[PDB]
């Protein structure tokens, strides 16, 4: 659920989900069309690819629990929607700690008209 | 804002 990709989000790059990654670039937040601006933004991008493998689970809302070995994630066992909802997570989590080198402040708010809506999954 | 999307 959006409680713990928040909160592993927080641990892992020092910025809150919202309002740092809840609006950011094409694919952050109201992920939905255009071409990804950035790394950042294609680790949303593929996040959001990630979740469309799990139809019939709901990422959103449904819970699960995680530890971590030594700044290690791991999730630990639950259902199946759950295993690979916090498997999808944990990758964005080090894919947003892998590109905050690039981040730039200039993708906040970006605005509809300006993603070019096409890359397939 | 800290627990959603």
């Amino acid at each position: 659920s959006l409680l713990e990709f928040g909160k592993m989000i927080l641990e892992e790059t020092g910025k809150l989900a919202i309002p740092s990654y809840s609006s950011y670039g094409c694919y952050c937040g109201g992920c939905g069309s255009g071409t990804p601006k950035d790394a950042t933004d294609r680790c949303c991008f593929v996040h959001c690819c990630c979740y469309g493998n799990l139809p019939d689970c709901n990422p959103k809302s449904d819970r699960y629990k995680y530890k971590r070995v030594n700044g290690a994630i791991v999730c630990e066992k639950g259902t199946s929607c759950e295993n690979r909802i916090c498997e999808c997570d944990k990758a964005a989590a080090i894919c947003f700690r892998q590109n905050l080198n690039t981040y730039s402040k200039k993708y906040m708010l970006y605005p509809d008209f300006l993603c070019k809506g096409e890359l397939k999954c | 804002a800290l627990a959603s999307k």
